[PDB]
């Protein structure tokens, strides 16, 4: 036995070193499970006190002011403007307060808002954080698509069983992919959407939108598509403001936005500019001036 | 195998990108390294000497620098090696001779009185020391005994008179009179006759005078020539404003030593906004004489950074007159006192004095 | 497992002497006057036979601003890599010189970014000077994407770290090739991918003024339409080989290579 | 070195791709350098069982031998265990990688799927991907035990 | 033990890392988080038990 200590000792030493090594990994992993955050939850009776599904959106803002820290700096100083029910409204307003503040009212996404925030006419703080946003729909920016069947894609949570799903995915945009296609309806998308198109996910979000009963609508600028796009989401916006009443743009490209129902325009923390029609834009040519 | 040996040589895996690894390195918690310290003993580590020998050559010289504690057991071992290794000889001598087995018969022991090795041992002791108890004579039977009795004598005759010399120059030592001589441990710069200058205070503690004082000084700067030159550590020479521009000086009571800071200094161009910790500038003064008891030269040797500059602060006056004779009271050797003073460089404050003199 | 680590080693030797003796670009000599001096230039890119790319003739000194412009897949990026030296040569007399060989700058249609500082990205281990680099990054338009950018010019850019888009990966991409103060610059296609008038052409004022300042040749290998035509020599080609490379009154006369 | 000499030929440079020279240059390498680690092993285990075994039967005698061989019979059976644990890994290590770029892609686009609410689909989808993956792993888990 | 331990983990770790503030994911350089979620799971899986 007192050969064998001679490598029990050094193995003994060796095995500790790499457990230490190893235990430091579960360290790190438990660490990243310490982040006791996103609190999800109704603070209220969700079944009827709140709506069902929002149609109307009056944004009665309660001077809601938005900070993520609240210590640094505010994303939204008392941004008070009412929704336009029946109407679209485009509101080219500047990125750097528009886009957090109406973000952040909406979708209760920064929930550190100083005041109170109500979308739907009831607080949104009172519903469900999932099924807040799971009646709403939304368009972004950058384009952020996955693999996967597209019938699959286009209304996974629900599992619809709606056969008009390729109908939106050859009507709304992109005709020619259900001929490219081989699949159809059942078809998986290829490398999160290779060579489709940038507004595929457009097409996903109409689709969404139509099924999910989302009567408001949130849109984000384009980096770069060709002005058809636009012209198609006006379109959309005309149909899902007759008959849902509500569409809200953010960007810009204020020409987007001059042929609108509404706008609005922020700057340097919180809305700098608030007009019910159209014709105050072209008016106050603080607005055109910056487009061009 | 108890070790994790198993077969996994791949270790292949992709891993996203790591940054800001949280490490102790934030800071430099080292500071500016003193080319010399406060009490001498300069903190410059010489590095890839090609060793010759040099250092082993000069044995003698190298046993003064030694320290007392080790100086003892080398002196100590000395006597003994030498002692012990004689007492082989004298035991194998006897031993050889056969005198060393006892008995009535008709050999004559060459060396008397040896019956064992502990006898040798004494008898190399008696002999090398010259104790000479004479109970273990050495006879004239074996002409060796005499050989080596001549060498043991010569040998040791030989190492006394080294050790003495060794110890004749370690007790004259005056590595320890240098440790007497007091520098303020922070020297200011303050205005004298309306000329700037950094004074200094050097002061003697015993009552050994020491002759032929001598009070150099430089400047340790990295300098970059305008030819492009990289000295990390330029040694510049800095006068003493004394009244003959030589180095002597005498000190008996604390004298204050300052270089005018005159159009040929390099000082010439400082400010007190860039006197903090991180300056890179360092004041050494060297205070040399010979100790009247001893005769041997001497050095004291004391740094000044930046950050132990003072500026604008006058040393207070220690000297006073007594009834018998004058005092010397040293709780204020390094005492400062604020003294009103400009903020203007040397440079700047000759431009002032460039126009404000000229008035006409 | 000794005798499996010896196995696997023998797999791993098998790879490697696979790899070591495949194709290499020292093929047809290799590796042992007008810059764009080309006889026949019957290049190929199969090592025996099959050529894709042939008829090049073409002489071109220095100081000559010379844009390629073609039809889709028409001669445009293979000759461009040809001028450099990486394309097989069956029968054709090239001798490249310059006032033996010189740092020939070059960029491709695909964008190619070192996981390392934007700023490095830029300089690409050449001397770091903030003048002619502050101008460059203006002349590329940049500094708007730097001013979202958390680290700025530190980011990780490319792969192995922060995930980009196309036309900010072109931006980056031409800057590089402006700032390694070069005597001969070929472009490849930096309008196909970002086809904005407004910093395209200010990257070419800066250029101009750099370029002419050393008589910098820059082979603005496009299809823009705007400098389409150019006060400077053009050249044109198709199906692999070029017409002539002049002046753009014989384009006129041919009447098919118009706007 | 090899790299800079080499030609971008589609044929050849439309082959070996930045993945497949890159897994040259970590998996060959580092166990070519293993092999080179472990080469004193089949130059002197031989002789060190052989050594063995000969003072071995000296001790004892023919019993020490029949146990001893009991050890060397059973080393056929310890290779393929080994091998199928080899292979096993290498089954779950693809699968993992599969599953690894499924969760990047998740939380790639985090901000498209929670305003989109498309957490719970891609959640369970990964779940299912670790299921298939926990299969694989627990097979691993079984031939590694019969190792210990 | 050791495989019952990353089964457990690793739902508990998908769990907390999906319901997270997408504010928290833009803030993070999610090098770290993909790190812990690639390579510190497979140390966990095919190291710790053997
Ligand atoms: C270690 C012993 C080495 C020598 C062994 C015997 C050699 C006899 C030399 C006789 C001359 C013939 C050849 C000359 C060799 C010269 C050796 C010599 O000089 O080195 C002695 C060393 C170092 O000196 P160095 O730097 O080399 O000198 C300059 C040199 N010539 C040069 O090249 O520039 O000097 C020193 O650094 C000090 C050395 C003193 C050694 C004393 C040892 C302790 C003795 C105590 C016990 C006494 C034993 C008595 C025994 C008696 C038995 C009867
Ligand atoms: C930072 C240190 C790192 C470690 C290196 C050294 C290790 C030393 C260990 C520390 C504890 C030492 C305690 C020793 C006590 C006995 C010796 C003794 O009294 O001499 C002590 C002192 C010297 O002290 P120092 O501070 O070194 O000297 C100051 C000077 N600056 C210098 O260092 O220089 O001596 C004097 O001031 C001189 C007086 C001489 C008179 C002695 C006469 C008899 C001596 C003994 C002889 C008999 C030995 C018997 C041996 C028998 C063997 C068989
Ligand atoms: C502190 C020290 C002072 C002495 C301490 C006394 C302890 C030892 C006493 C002793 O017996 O000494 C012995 C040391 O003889 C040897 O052991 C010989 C060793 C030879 C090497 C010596 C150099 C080292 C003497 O041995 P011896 O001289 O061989 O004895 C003589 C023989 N007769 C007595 C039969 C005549
Ligand atoms: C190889 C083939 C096997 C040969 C078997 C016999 C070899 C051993 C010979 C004996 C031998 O070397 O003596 C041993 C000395 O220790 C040593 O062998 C020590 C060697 C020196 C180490 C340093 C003590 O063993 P022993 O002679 O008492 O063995 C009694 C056996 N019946
Ligand atoms: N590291 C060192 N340690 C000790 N002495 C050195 C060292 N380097 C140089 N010297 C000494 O400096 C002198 C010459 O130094 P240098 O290295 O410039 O030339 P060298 O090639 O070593 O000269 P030489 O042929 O004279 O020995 C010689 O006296 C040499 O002993
Ligand atoms: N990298 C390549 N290696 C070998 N042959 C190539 C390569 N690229 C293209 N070819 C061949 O040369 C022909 C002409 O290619 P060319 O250089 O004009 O392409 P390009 O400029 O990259 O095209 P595009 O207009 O699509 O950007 C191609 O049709 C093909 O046959």
């Amino acid at each position: 036995y007192a050969l064998m200590v001679s490598n029990y000792l050094n193995w003994m030493v060796r095995n500790l070193a790499d457990m230490e090594i190893q235990l430091g990994a579960v360290k790190r992993i438990h660490a990243l499970l310490k982040t006791e955050a996103e609190s999800y939850e109704g603070l209220l009776a969700p079944s009827l006190i709140p709506k069902n599904w929002p149609d109307q959106g009056k944004i009665q803002i309660q001077n809601l002011s938005v900070r993520y820290d609240s210590s640094l700096k505010p994303v939204l100083k008392h941004v008070n403007t009412l929704i336009s029910p029946g109407q679209k409204i485009g509101i080219c307003g500047r990125t750097g307060s528009g886009k957090s503040s109406f973000s952040l009212a909406f979708f209760r996404m920064v929930d550190m808002f100083e005041g109170r925030i109500i979308i739907d006419g009831i607080d949104i703080a009172k519903l469900p954080l999932h099924t807040l946003r799971s009646r709403l729909s939304i368009i972004l920016q950058d384009p952020v698509l996955f693999s996967g069947t597209i019938r699959f894609n286009l209304d996974p949570e629900k599992k619809c069983s709606d056969s008009t799903l390729w109908e939106a995915l050859e009507i709304a945009q992109l005709k020619l992919v259900v001929k490219a296609l081989p699949g159809g309806l059942d078809a998986i998308i290829t490398e999160g959407g290779e060579n489709f198109s940038q507004g595929q996910r457009q097409l996903f979000c109409l689709a969404r939108a139509f099924v999910r009963k989302t009567s408001i609508f949130i849109m984000d600028e384009a980096t770069a598509s060709i002005d058809m796009a636009t012209e198609n989401i006006l379109q959309k916006v005309v149909m899902t403001a007759f008959a849902d009443r509500t569409v809200v743009t953010i960007a810009h490209r204020v020409h987007t936005i001059l042929s609108a129902d509404l706008v609005m325009v922020l700057k340097r923390g919180a809305i700098l500019e608030f007009d019910k029609p159209e014709t105050l834009l072209s008016q106050k040519d603080s607005v055109f001036a910056s487009f061009v | 195998m108890l070790s994790r040996k198993g077969i996994i040589p791949e270790e292949y895996v992709l891993t996203r990108l790591a940054e800001d690894p949280t490490e102790p390195r934030y800071r430099t918690r080292e500071r500016r390294a003193r080319f010399v310290s406060k009490k001498g003993n300069c903190n410059v580590a010489h590095k890839n000497i090609r060793e010759q020998g040099r250092f082993l050559q000069d044995v003698f010289t190298t046993l003064v620098d030694l320290k007392w504690p080790h100086t003892l057991l080398i002196f100590t071992m000395s006597f003994l090696c030498s002692w012990l290794l004689f007492a082989m000889v004298w035991w194998l001598i006897a031993f050889a001779h056969g005198d060393l087995a006892p008995g009535e018969g008709t050999n004559v022991p060459c060396v008397t009185s040896i019956h064992s090795f502990s006898s040798a041992f004494l008898f190399s002791i008696e002999v090398q020391v010259t104790i000479g108890f004479g109970g273990r004579m050495v006879t004239e039977e074996c002409p060796l005994a005499i050989l080596i009795l001549i060498v043991q004598n010569i040998v040791g005759l030989m190492i006394n008179a080294i050790m003495l010399g060794c110890i004749f120059m370690k007790t004259a030592q005056a590595h320890r009179r240098a440790e007497t001589l007091i520098f303020s441990k922070h020297a200011v710069i303050t205005l004298r006759h309306g000329r700037l200058c950094f004074m200094l205070r050097v002061g003697d503690l015993r009552k050994s005078m020491i002759i032929s004082a001598t009070i150099h000084m430089q400047v340790v700067r990295k300098t970059t020539s305008p030819e492009g030159e990289v000295v990390p550590l330029h040694q510049v020479d800095i006068p003493m404003e004394n009244g003959v521009g030589g180095n002597s000086i005498f000190l008996v009571a604390p004298l204050i030593i300052y270089h005018v800071i005159d159009s040929n200094s390099p000082l010439y161009d400082l400010a007190p906004s860039d006197l903090h910790h991180h300056q890179d500038l360092e004041i050494i003064v060297i205070l040399e004489g010979v100790v009247e008891t001893t005769g041997i030269t001497t050095q004291a040797r004391t740094s000044y950074l930046a950050d132990e500059i003072l500026w604008g602060q006058r040393f207070v006056p220690i000297v006073a007159e007594e009834d018998g004779r004058y005092s010397v009271d040293y709780s204020k050797f390094g005492n400062t006192v604020k003294v009103p003073t400009p903020l203007c460089t040397a440079r700047q404050l000759d431009e002032d004095r460039s126009l404000l003199d000229a008035l006409t | 497992s000794v005798v499996r680590s010896t196995v696997k080693a023998l797999v791993s030797v098998q790879k490697l002497s696979e790899f070591l003796s495949s194709a290499e670009i020292r093929e047809e000599q290799c590796a042992p006057n007008f810059c764009v001096q080309i006889i026949g230039g019957f290049f190929t890119w199969t090592p025996d036979g099959i050529p894709t790319l042939s008829n090049i003739t073409i002489r071109i000194p220095r100081g000559q601003l010379t844009m390629i412009v073609g039809q889709v897949g028409c001669g445009k990026s293979s000759l461009l890599l040809a001028t450099l030296g990486e394309m097989q040569k069956v029968s054709g007399a090239v001798f490249w010189n310059s006032n033996s060989r010189g740092p020939v700058a070059y960029a491709s249609q695909k964008p190619w970014l070192l996981n390392a500082t934007v700023e490095e990205n830029i300089t690409f281990e050449s001397p770091f000077n903030k003048q002619r680099y502050k101008m460059v990054i203006e002349a590329c338009s940049l500094q708007p994407d730097i001013d979202i950018l958390p680290h700025g010019d530190q980011t990780q850019i490319g792969e192995r770290g922060i995930n980009l888009s196309g036309g900010q990966r072109q931006r980056i991409s031409v800057a590089r090739a402006l700032y390694q103060q070069t005597n001969v610059v070929f472009l490849d296609d930096p309008f196909s991918a970002l086809d904005v008038h407004l910093s395209d052409h200010l990257m070419q004022a800066g250029i101009l003024e750099l370029l002419r300042d050393d008589k910098r040749t820059v082979v603005l290998v496009t299809h823009k339409l705007q400098y389409l035509p150019h006060a400077d020599w053009i050249i044109a080609m198709k199906d692999g080989t070029i017409q002539r490379e002049g002046t753009l009154k014989d384009f006129q006369r041919s009447e098919c290579q118009l706007f | 070195n090899k790299i800079m000499h080499m030609s971008t030929s589609n044929l050849s440079m439309g082959e070996m791709t930045a993945g497949q020279i890159c897994n040259l240059v970590a998996i060959d390498t580092n166990q070519l350098m293993w092999f080179f680690f472990l080469c004193p092993n089949l130059w002197t285990m031989p002789v060190q069982i052989i050594v063995g075994v000969i003072l071995l039967y000296y001790i004892l005698g023919v019993s020490a031998l029949i146990g001893a061989a009991v050890i060397i019979l059973l080393a056929p059976v310890q290779y393929f265990v080994a091998t199928k644990l080899s292979q096993a890994q290498r089954t779950t290590l693809e699968h993992s990688n599969e599953r690894l770029k499924q969760t990047n892609e998740m939380l790639r686009g985090m901000k498209l799927l929670k305003l989109y609410a498309w957490e719970s689909i891609f959640c369970s989808r990964v779940e299912v991907t670790r299921r298939k993956e926990m299969t694989s792993l627990r097979a691993f888990a079984v031939y590694t035990s019969i190792s210990i | 033990t050791g495989l019952k331990v990353a089964k457990r983990l690793h739902r508990s770790l998908l769990n907390r890392i999906i319901l997270a503030p997408m504010r928290f994911f833009e803030t993070t350089p999610l090098g770290s988080i993909l790190n812990r979620f690639s390579s510190d799971c497979n140390t966990i899986d095919q190291h710790i038990p053997s």
